[PDB]
Order: structure tokens, then sequence, then C-alpha cells
């Protein structure tokens, strides 16, 4: 939206009533642990390939 | 690890995989 705040040094503006609100924050912390065997992946249990 | 002295810890070495005993061939009867 568009909001004009009229600056004037004779006046301040202080609110009267205050509320309490709850929000949400989501943060990743870790990912999936993996491990790779060499010969099983690349050669697939072939002895002459190994 | 290519070493004669191995420090304390867990290490991945090999597989429980079996090497093939023989060769099998199969055709329609
Ligand atoms: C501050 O605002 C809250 C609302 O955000 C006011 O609470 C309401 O008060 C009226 C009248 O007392 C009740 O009819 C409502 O049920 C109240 N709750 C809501 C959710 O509207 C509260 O009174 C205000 N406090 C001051 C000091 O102005
Ligand atoms: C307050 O605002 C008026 C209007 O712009 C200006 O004439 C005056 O000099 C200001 N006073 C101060 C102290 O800034």
């Amino acid at each position: 939206a568009e909001n004009s705040v009229a600056y004037s040094n004779n006046s301040i503006a202080i609110p009267t009533n205050f509320t309490i609100s709850v929000t949400t924050e989501i943060l990743p912390v870790s990912m999936t642990k993996t491990s790779v065997d060499c010969t099983m992946y690349i050669c697939g249990d072939s002895t002459e390939c190994s | 690890l290519k070493s004669f002295t191995v420090e304390k810890g867990i290490y991945q070495t090999s597989n429980f995989r079996v090497q093939p005993t023989e060769s099998i061939v199969r055709f329609p009867n």
C-alpha cells in the first residue's frame, strides 16, 4: 500500500494498545548421510574390472 | 588404509559380497 507519514517537529505518535502474536520459522539442520562402495558401484562385482 | 598401524576408530573396509562359484547358461527347452 501507500502511506504518508506527516513529519512535523511539534508532534510525536505513540500507540495505546499492544498485542502479542506468534509466527513460525523453519530451518534445515542436516541432510541424509550416505556412503559409497567403490567396486560395487563402478564395476558391479566383476573381478577383472576390479 | 595402507598402513601397518591403525589408529582407534571405525573404518569401512570391504563388502559381504560373494564372488561367483561357476558359470550358468540356460536356454529354452
Ligand atoms: C486491546 O485490544 C484488545 C483486542 O485486540 C482488547 O480486547 C477486547 O476488549 C473488548 C472490550 O473489553 C472485548 O469485548 C473483546 O472480547 C476483547 N478481545 C478481542 C479479541 O477483541 C483490549 O480490551 C484492548 N485493551 C485496551 C486497554 O484498549
Ligand atoms: C518545526 O516545523 C516547522 C514547519 O516545517 C518549521 O517551521 C520549524 O522550524 C520546525 N522547528 C524545529 C525546531 O525544527
